[PDB]
DNA sequence: TTACCTC
DNA sequence: CCCAACTTGGATGATTTCTTCCAGTCCTGGTAA
RNA sequence: CCAAGAAAAGGACUGGAAGAAAUCAUCCAAGUUGGGGACUAUUUUCUGCCGUAUAGGCAG
């Protein structure tokens, strides 16, 4: 998997492969320097007003023959007509009419915010934010308000 | 608009006004389903471990390509017509738009897409070469007061459409407990109409018509 | 057992002889365009007929 | 701490 | 460059359109005593 | 100061079995493309020598 990302400022980043980055550890050089710069600018684009910023991120996958590819799902309701798909998948319509596989963007924003790694302290993986501290893989709470936490 | 107007006025030091406002439809996507609400409720106030759905709701959404021509105008006899102005532009733009998220171009392909004209020649000149499966919303003429009325004007028609236009009054202004800011009304929302105009149409009704029906305002 | 024959024969004919390959099974046509009488044919894996 | 209802 | 461009007689017949058995869930409400 | 402000639909699959579109059938008749005409112009390749020599090499 190969990451590049542009910005509005005229910086770019690469990471030649991205397969073993860690949450704990530490980078390969010239890895853990380009993390350096690019906390830069998101430290000041977060706090100081007035300063425009724009990000393009795009990534590259190498895969198999036949690979299958998993896009978001959408909600729905059960079909009563027994013509009509179960499982029906989120597509995006492009320039020139036809339609594609997409992921929602509320889906990408869940992973960005995975971050919250100060509870109970214990690090173990890190929770996407909540006000209750949500568990959606153990159905449960970690900062349940009978803790005070 | 406004919301824009206000970010702006906060950036540059002299008066600006924005009279009026355009509207032109370049893609319209329908997209199904509805979204899932956060887990935001626990199950029981106290001694339970467990977060419940607060409730379900029945919407619809879409995705939309459109331009906007703004009418600025600045009070001052001298102006500020400069590349600092044009940056400022840029910060002033909001994120949100009727719900949605909204963003410029993408970068890879950046042209110059917040430029300013002082001349209707010119201006009018560039619009008249957008592609011609897009769409113009004007005003309409026509008075309605029933829904009969509108699906006769509608059966007669092929350009107009009905839109939501904003609220009627049910009381006068008042102070009232839970007001965000200052006094509160109730209100209902008001339906009228709307003209749905090709780019092929204004080419030859010219810059005359263009400038005169072409641009919307409040009251 | 995997049992396979090859069977070939070869037909001595006349100077032009008619040859009677398979026929399609088809609808009434009204078009008069389309024969109606198709014969049935392979393709080869360079295209011909 | 318990149940009661929309073609 | 320049001038022309065609009438006519006609467009099918027989009988048949298949079968077996199935159709999954689960989390997602206010209101009263 | 945008029916305002925040939101993860996720997990598991094995539609298979058999088959024969055939019989015949005829596109014919005549027909006239046709008369005229500057590719050389303000262009460069001219003069001697070696050599049995329209071979093959050199000075202007």
């Amino acid at each position: 998997t190969k990451i590049e990302i542009k910005t509005s400022l005229g910086s770019t980043y690469h990471i030649p492969d991205a397969r073993r980055l860690s949450w704990s550890g530490d980078w390969p050089e010239l890895e853990q320097k380009q993390l350096e710069q690019l906390t830069s600018e998101m430290a000041k684009a977060l706090s100081q007003p007035d300063i425009f910023w724009f990000a393009d991120v795009t990534a590259s996958l190498k895969t198999g023959f036949c690979q299958e590819i998993f896009p978001s799902q959408k909600f729905t309701e059960r079909p009563d007509d027994h013509s009509v798909a179960s499982r029906q998948l989120a597509t995006v319509e492009c320039s020139d009419g036809q339609l594609a596989a997409c992921i929602n963007p509320q889906k990408i924003g869940a992973a960005l915010q995975k971050i919250d790694d100060w509870w109970a302290n214990d690090a173990d993986l890190p929770l996407r934010v909540h006000e209750y501290g949500a568990n959606h893989e153990a159905l449960t709470a970690l900062r349940h308000p009978a803790t005070g936490q | 608009c406004h919301d824009y107007e206000r970010r702006l006025q906060s950036l540059i030091g002299q008066s600006v006004y924005f009279r009026g406002l355009a509207w032109y439809l370049g893609r319209y996507s329908l997209v199904t389903g509805k979204h899932l609400p956060e887990p935001s409720k626990s199950a029981d106030p106290k001694s339970v471990s467990a977060i419940r759905r607060p409730g379900l709701l029945d919407g619809r959404y879409c995705d939309l390509g459109m331009d906007l021509i703004i009418e600025v105008h600045i009070p001052t006899g001298g102006s500020l017509p400069f590349t600092t102005c044009l940056d400022l532009l840029r910060v002033a733009l909001p994120a949100r738009f009727a719900g949605g998220c909204l963003h410029p171009p993408s970068l890879y392909e950046e042209y110059n897409w917040c430029t300013v004209y002082q001349d209707k020649s010119t201006l009018f000149t560039v619009l008249s070469r957008l592609p011609r499966y897009g769409c113009w919303i004007y005003p309409s003429d026509a008075d309605l007061r029933s829904f009969e009325e509108l699906s006769e004007a509608l059966a007669l028609d092929r350009r107009l459409r009905p839109v939501a236009t904003g609220f009627v009054f049910l009381e006068e202004p008042v102070e009232r407990a839970g007001s965000i800011e200052g006094q509160h009304v109730y209100a209902e929302s008001a339906i009228g109409t709307a003209l749905c105009i090709n780019p092929v149409e204004m080419r030859l009704a010219g810059k005359k018509r263009f400038f005169g029906a072409g641009f919307w305002q409040l009251n």
